[PDB]
């Protein structure tokens, strides 16, 4: 499973 | 989970050199999203992990930018410039494209330096301890290079080897040297039995092994 | 200035529940994007990821873990809190709580905690001066002799943390199912034995802080 991303830049 | 497969295990770097380490993963490691998920870390031994890069060669804030990140799909690398003392640590990889994140076994890195011979001390059972009915001569072996030694422990001349519990530091990050410590434990009445203590030291530096003595009455 | 500290026990039995703190500052649980995230290491092994609690409740576990882990936070008092039950001892290990940057890379950690799961009972140190062999050179090494604790960590400084140079302090290592650790310190021998030296080590899990000075033979 590929993961959920919650923040980012 | 996905495998983080890190090469090479080991890295020993002349001072200035440079130190590549790479990181191949069992899958691609781009996310449906289309970033690529890929950072690396450092630790050194007592100590917390520390974030070098994060999403392939981005430098977490106070990295110099001696060290680098590159690569893409399943294959990277880490590049390390003009290795220091200070650069010390084991060097691990981790994806977190997927669930778990998951990490590289390690590259740990070390550095070369000028052979250098270790500085060996003994010491007698303490006061204290002897009060308890307990002995134990200690002997460390300090600031050498490079890492392969050995410590014999003699008692009137004859070997001893049972009750020798020997530790070894990690390369240490300002000198690029190695120590050892070793402890001979024994019971007051068996230490008592004897008179000639003595830590001995075989290392690359000396012809012949260094060798520190004491003798019980003193 | 993002800093993070765990709390917890240093040793508890098999079958009990494991809780853990991370007390944190510099950031706040109510900042959109804040995330903060637990890692274990056992002993000379990898990290293994635990689990992450964000900024809008969103929780996630280690998918082999998580009939185990509960996490949860206290926003209000910066604190995030993580819950193992049936602990054993592949369980032993430090665990770290962690700033997270949003995709599972963690920029930011604590120091970690050592927990030991063990049915053995927690032993305090014996604290032994090293002074050189009694009757000339140029340097003086003295040392400490830290023997019989259980369980991990001890801290071992000289002089309340003023001596910082010259110091060996080695990788404790195991006798007969307790841990035995030493440190070196090396002075001109202008300094010892006329200013005082002393080694200051502390077990916490058995609330120990002793003193040893250094005296001449």
């Amino acid at each position: 499973r590929e993961a959920i991303v919650k923040a980012d830049e | 989970d996905v495998v983080m497969t890190q090469t090479p295990l080991s890295l020993s770097v002349s001072l200035g050199d440079q130190a590549s380490i790479s990181c191949r993963s069992s899958q691609s490691l781009v996310h449906s999203n289309g970033n690529t998920y890929l950072h690396w870390y450092l630790q050194k031994p007592g100590q917390s992990p520390k974030l070098l890069i994060y999403k392939v060669s981005n430098r977490f804030s106070g990295v110099p930018d001696r060290l680098s990140g590159s690569g893409s799909g399943t294959d990277f690398t880490l590049k390390i410039s003009r290795v220091e003392a200070e650069d010390l640590a084991v060097y691990f990889c981790s994806q977190s494209t997927h669930v778990p994140p998951t990490f590289g076994g390690g590259t740990k890195l070390e550095l070369k330096r000028a052979d250098a011979a270790p500085t060996v001390s003994i010491f007698p059972p303490s006061s204290e301890q002897l009060t308890s009915g307990g002995a134990s001569v200690v002997c460390f072996l300090n600031n050498f290079y490079p890492k392969d030694i050995n410590v014999k422990w003699k008692i009137d001349g004859s070997e001893r080897q049972n009750g020798v519990l020997n530790s070894w530091t990690d390369q240490d990050s300002k000198d690029s040297t190695y120590s050892m410590s070793s402890t001979l434990t024994l019971t007051k009445d068996e230490y008592e039995r004897h008179n000639s203590y003595t830590c001995e030291a075989t290392h690359k530096t000396s012809t012949s092994p260094i060798v520190k003595s004491f003798n019980r009455n003193e | 200035q993002v800093t993070l500290k765990e709390s917890g026990p240093g040793i508890l039995k098999p079958s009990q529940t494991l809780s853990l703190t991370c007390s944190f500052s510099g950031f706040s649980l109510s900042t959109s994007g804040m995330g903060v995230g637990w890692i274990r290491q056992p002993s000379g092994k990898g990290l293994e990821w635990l689990a992450h609690i964000w900024w809008d409740d969103d929780k996630y576990y280690n998918p082999s873990l998580q009939s185990q882990l509960t996490i949860s936070k206290d926003t209000s008092r910066n604190q995030v809190f993580l819950k193992i039950t049936s602990v054993d001892t592949a369980d032993s290990a430090t665990y770290y709580c962690a700033h997270d940057r949003g995709y599972y890379a963690m920029d930011y950690w604590g120091q970690g905690i050592s927990v030991t799961v063990s049915s053995a009972k927690t032993t305090a140190p014996s604290v032994y001066p090293l002074a050189p062999v009694c009757g000339t050179g140029s340097s003086v090494t003295l040392g400490c002799l830290v023997k019989g604790y259980f369980p991990e960590p001890v801290t071992l400084t000289w002089n309340s943390g003023s001596l910082s140079s010259g110091v060996h302090t080695f990788p404790a290592v195991l006798q007969s199912d307790l841990y035995t650790l030493s440190s070196s310190v090396t002075v001109t021998s202008s300094t010892w034995p006329s200013q005082s030296i002393t080694c200051n080590v502390a077990h916490p899990a058995s609330s120990t802080k002793v003193d040893k000075k250094i005296e001449p033979r």
